[PDB]
């Protein structure tokens, strides 16, 4: 019964912290936003980073990243072979093309922000989110007797 | 390591690459993305036999590795140097931590996993339905590493508990809780399998009342 | 004797005072008051109850929280043991926060 | 018998505003 | 308490107090406190006599 058409395991969604959208031929994996916070907004000024990993299957494609938060800015090759990937952002963990935003507008931790990525044959819009990796709680003051 | 990379590669494609895709981007409908994972969901997946997985039902479960500790590295290491994510806790030793898991605070612990781990598991970490043919397997196998990896990623319809929710401080004492009340022996008889009621009353049944109405007939007379 | 009218005022709170089972720990005592999101870590001889913000938990997590007034906290003296106990010890009071993926 | 009072809509919703907070009992 | 505060012909009831449980504001204190006034063999009378 379990066991059919409609299966409770083979839809499971990665625990990642991140958008799996897809785009024109191009599947688009773990897409978040690096931006340690320090109180209840990321005031605008401020860079911020745009992670995630570009993949088809089979021969090149070319990209653009447009977004409403301030702009966002490009550095690297930016192609993608037959059959291998683009990363551009390093998450913490890893053991070179980078993305970073201008942040024209403040943003905040628990909230998604539109993002529109461009190929040269497909686009969409992915409506990341935020995710902070590797770093420990942050002090909290203590409080008193009341 | 550039030799250990490789080595974990020739083990995927093999192995893993029918339901995960060749760039880990996820065959739909077969398996997910392994894009952000780490190399602790790679290690709790394949160190306690879940992974590879068999067919698609409720729930996989899990049975005898297929790799050793060497192939085990090579694999994580693989799929760490595509997204990132966790990473197991080592030893001085470059070994993974087993003894230096274990925490000092034992009550502490032990009210923390009433609170976050009772609900699934029992009280003392025995099995827990689940909705529709899933469940919350016993805590009694685990090594201290595999607990510790359990509850940093997330397998299933388990909840992932992050290092900031829950700190790797407080999951040495929730570890040290799930190792020592599964070593402790029984007081005041046969553990009858720790669930309660539904065990106390079938053995009363089938024990005592048997007892008493063999003794009735014995003593007592027909027709 | 033990007879007892149930729908009797005796909760004050920011409009008068009200029967019990129409309120909880998260109604507002007087008006603009902040009820923070606290939960359960250490001892009761530790701060039981601390703060928390969005970025502690992640995508497909839960936790329990409960209603914590910057007018009770740390629990050191005895005035302010008996006000962490009637916290934990609410009915009402414990809510699951859930994360929900993008 | 349904629930009164229990009903879906169709509403988009606002971003709640941050919380400020009057400062001591009225 | 000091020497001067009783007059002569007077008398009072004095329990052991240490330097380490003073201030029953926390609840340890409190425990502490409470435990010395519930001695069974703990108060103690003092008397001036005249000269
Ligand atoms: C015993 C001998 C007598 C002969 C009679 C019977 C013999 C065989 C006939 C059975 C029919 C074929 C079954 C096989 C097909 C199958 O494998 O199925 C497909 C898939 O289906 C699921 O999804 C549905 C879709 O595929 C999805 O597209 C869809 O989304 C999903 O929708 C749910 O889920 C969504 C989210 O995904 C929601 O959006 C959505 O709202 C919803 O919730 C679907 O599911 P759902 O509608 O639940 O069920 C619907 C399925 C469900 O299967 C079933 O046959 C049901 C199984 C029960 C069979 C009936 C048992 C009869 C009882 C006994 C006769 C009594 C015993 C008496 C003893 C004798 C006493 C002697 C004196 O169709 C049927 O009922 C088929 C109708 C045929 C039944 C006819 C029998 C009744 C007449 C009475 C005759 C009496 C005889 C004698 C009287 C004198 C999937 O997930 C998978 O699992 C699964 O793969
Ligand atoms: C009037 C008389 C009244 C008195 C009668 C009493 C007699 C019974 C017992 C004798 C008394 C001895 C006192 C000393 C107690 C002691 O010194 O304590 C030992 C320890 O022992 C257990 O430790 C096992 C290991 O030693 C640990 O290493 C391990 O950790 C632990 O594992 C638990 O914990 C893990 C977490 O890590 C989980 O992973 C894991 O799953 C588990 O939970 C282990 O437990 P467990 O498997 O229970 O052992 C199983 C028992 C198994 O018992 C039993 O015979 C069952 C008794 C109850 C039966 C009643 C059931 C009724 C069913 C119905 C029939 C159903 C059907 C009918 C309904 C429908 C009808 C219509 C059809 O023996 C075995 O091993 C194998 C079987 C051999 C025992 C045979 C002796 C008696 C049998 C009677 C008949 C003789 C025939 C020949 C047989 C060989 C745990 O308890 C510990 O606390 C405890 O410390
Ligand atoms: C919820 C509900 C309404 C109940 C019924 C559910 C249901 C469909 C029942 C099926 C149960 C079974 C046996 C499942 C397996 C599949 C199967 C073989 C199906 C039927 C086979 C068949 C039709 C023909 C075979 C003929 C035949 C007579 C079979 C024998 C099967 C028997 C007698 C098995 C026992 C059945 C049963 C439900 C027993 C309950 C016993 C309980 C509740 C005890 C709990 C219990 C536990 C859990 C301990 O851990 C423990 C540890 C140490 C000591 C004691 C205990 C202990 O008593
Ligand atoms: C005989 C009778 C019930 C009279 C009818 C009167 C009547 C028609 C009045 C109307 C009342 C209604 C509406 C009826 C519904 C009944 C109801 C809902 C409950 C009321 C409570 C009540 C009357 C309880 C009495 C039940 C009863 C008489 C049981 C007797 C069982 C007997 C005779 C068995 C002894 C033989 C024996 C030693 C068996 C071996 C061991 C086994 C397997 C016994 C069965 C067994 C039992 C009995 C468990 O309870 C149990 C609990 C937990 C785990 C396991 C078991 C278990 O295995
Ligand atoms: C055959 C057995 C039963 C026979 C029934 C025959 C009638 C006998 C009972 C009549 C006694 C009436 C007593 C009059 C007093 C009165 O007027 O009560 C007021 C509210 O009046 C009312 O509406 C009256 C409504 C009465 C109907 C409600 C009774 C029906 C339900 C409740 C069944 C009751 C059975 C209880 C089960 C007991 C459990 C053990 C099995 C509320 O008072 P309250 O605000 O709580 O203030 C006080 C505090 O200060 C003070 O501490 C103390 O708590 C009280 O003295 C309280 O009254
Ligand atoms: C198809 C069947 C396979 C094969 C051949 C492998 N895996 Fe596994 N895997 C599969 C599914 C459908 C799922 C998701 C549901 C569930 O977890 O049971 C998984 C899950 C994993 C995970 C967890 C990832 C997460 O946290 O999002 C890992 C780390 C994993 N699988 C690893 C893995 C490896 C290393 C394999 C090669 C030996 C492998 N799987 C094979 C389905 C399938
Ligand atoms: C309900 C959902 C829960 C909760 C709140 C916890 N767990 Fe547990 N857990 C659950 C399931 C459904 C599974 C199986 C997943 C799989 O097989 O892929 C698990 C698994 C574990 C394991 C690993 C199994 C083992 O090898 O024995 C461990 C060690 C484990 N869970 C522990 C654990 C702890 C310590 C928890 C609270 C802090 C906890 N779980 C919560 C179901 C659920
Ligand atoms: C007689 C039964 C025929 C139908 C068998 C289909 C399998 C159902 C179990 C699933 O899993
Ligand atoms: C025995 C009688 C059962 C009657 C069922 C009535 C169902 C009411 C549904 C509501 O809504």
């Amino acid at each position: 019964c379990s066991a059919g058409q409609i299966s409770q395991t083979t839809t499971q969604e990665p625990a990642v912290n991140g958008v799996n959208a897809q785009a024109g031929q191009v599947s688009l994996r773990n897409v978040h936003l690096r931006a340690p916070q320090q109180t209840d907004y990321v005031e605008p000024g401020t860079t911020v980073e745009l992670l995630f990993v570009a993949a088809n299957d089979s021969s090149n494609k070319l990209k653009s990243i447009t977004s409403d938060v301030g702009e966002v800015t490009l550095t690297g090759d930016s192609t993608v072979p037959a059959d291998g990937v683009l990363i551009v952002g390093e998450p913490d963990g890893q053991i070179a093309v980078t993305a970073e935003v201008e942040l024209t507008k403040p943003i905040t931790n628990g909230l998604l922000y539109d993002f529109t990525f461009t190929f040269e044959d497909g686009e969409t819009t992915v409506a990341v989110p935020i995710s902070a990796g590797e770093q420990p709680r942050r002090p909290v003051p203590p409080a008193g007797p009341g | 390591q550039s030799a250990l990379l490789r080595t974990g590669k020739q083990l995927f494609e093999t192995s893993c690459v029918s339901c995960h895709g060749a760039n880990l981007q996820g065959v739909p409908d077969r398996g997910p993305s392994l894009i952000g994972t780490g190399e602790a969901a790679v290690y709790f997946q394949v160190s306690t036999g879940r992974m590879p997985a068999m067919r698609g039902e409720a729930q996989a479960p899990s049975k005898p590795p297929h790799f050793d500790e060497s192939q085990i590295d090579a694999l994580g290491a693989y799929v760490q140097a595509n997204g990132g994510g966790p990473t197991v806790p080592r030893d001085d030793h470059g070994a993974v931590a087993q003894e230096s898991l274990i925490g000092g605070d034992v009550a502490r612990g032990g009210d923390l996993f009433r609170l976050n781990c009772a609900s699934c598991h029992n009280f003392t970490g025995k099995g827990g339905a689940l909705s529709s043919g899933k469940y919350a397997p016993d805590l009694g196998d685990a090594n201290p590493a595999q607990i510790y990896t359990a509850m940093l990623t997330g397998p299933q319809n388990m909840p992932k508990f992050s290092d900031r929710q829950l700190t790797p401080d407080e999951k040495r004492d929730i570890v040290a809780y799930v190792r020592e009340s599964a070593e402790t022996p029984s007081y005041g008889g046969y553990g009858l399998g720790g669930f309660g009621p539904a065990p106390e009353g079938m053995a009363m049944w089938i024990i005592g009342m048997v007892a008493a109405i063999g003794v009735a007939m014995w003593i007592g007379s027909r027709a | 004797g033990l007879i007892k009218n149930p729908w009797k005022p005796v909760v004050p709170t920011a409009e008068g005072k009200k029967a019990v089972l129409w309120t909880s720990g998260w109604t507002p005592r007087f008006k603009g008051e902040t009820i923070y999101l606290a939960r359960a870590t250490g001892r009761p001889g530790e701060s039981p109850f601390v703060k928390m913000r969005p970025e502690d938990i992640d995508a497909g997590g839960m936790e329990t929280v409960f209603p914590w007034r910057e007018s009770d906290g740390d629990g050191t003296t005895v005035e302010s043991e008996h006000k962490l106990t009637e916290i934990a010890m609410g009915v009402r009071n414990p809510v699951m926060l859930i994360r929900i993926k993008p | 018998c349904s629930p009164p009072g229990e009903t879906a809509s169709s509403e988009p919703g606002t971003t709640p505003a941050i919380w400020t907070g009057s400062p001591s009992p009225a």
